[PDB]
């Protein structure tokens, strides 16, 4: 008896997404093209 | 260390008016960057102690830096990092040395070599033509357990300290300290160096 890794059953994967715009304007720099 | 100290110790009440000149200089470089950081809608640690402020009144504490200098490093960064904090905590790294001034006949040119002073302080001018790599290094991690949730805390050290004959640690992550936990790192917590090697 051994459960399934997690790693097993995904089928899926996550990505993310910074922000340059005036919301970083707006008020408290992550994205500034270096 | 108790008798490898005292001296250490009998400089640490010594200096201090060494650097009543630059007890203002050590703070006001970081309070702008307490402010330019904090208001972004920067400079290194850097602390010249002039070679004359510490001739002028000590003699024992000055010869040395010019005969062993491998004892008496790690004493001036040791006064100084708590008199950052003891200046500087409430907003919420150890500020090593630059040492400048002059040095009385050590202007070696490497053309010629040492045979009295190996060890021992040393200027020196040229050209430089090699200019080799930048690559990171660390200095230390910081494991990290999962399960019940507690951090854990290492240094490695190398042939970066300078002065100190350390027993090396050729450990790359030591992995499954004496628990049953999957260990973790966080490499963002963790800290890094540079170095370059130049001829």
């Amino acid at each position: 008896t051994e459960l399934f890794p997690p790693n097993l059953t995904r089928r899926y994967f996550l990505y993310f997404k910074p922000l340059s715009q005036n919301c970083a304007r707006r008020y408290r720099i992550s994205s500034k093209p270096l | 260390p108790d008798a490898v100290f005292g001296d250490r110790v009998r400089r640490f009440q010594e200096f201090l008016d060494t650097f009543t000149s630059y007890r203002d200089s050590v703070r006001s470089i970081q309070v702008y960057n307490s402010n330019n950081a904090a208001n972004y809608n920067i400079l290194p640690h850097r602390i010249i102690i002039s070679l004359d402020d510490l001739r002028e009144f000590d003699r024992s504490f000055w010869s040395g830096i010019l005969v062993e200098p491998a004892y008496f490093i790690p004493p001036a960064e040791k006064a100084l990092t708590d008199l950052a904090d003891s200046m500087d905590d409430v907003p919420h790294h150890p500020w090593k040395l630059s040492f400048k001034g002059s040095f009385g006949a050590h202007a070696l040119s490497p053309r010629t070599l040492t045979a009295q002073h190996l060890n021992k302080l040393v200027s020196v001018e040229g050209i430089v033509t090699k200019t080799s790599l930048v690559r990171p290094k660390l200095i230390r991690s910081v494991h990290y357990a999962a399960k019940t949730g507690r951090f854990h805390y290492r240094d490695y050290t190398d042939a970066t300290t300078t002065l100190t004959t350390r027993i090396p640690t050729p450990a790359i992550y030591p992995t499954e300290d004496t628990e049953g936990n999957k260990l973790t790192t966080e490499y963002g917590y963790s800290t890094f160096i540079d170095h370059q090697r130049i001829t």
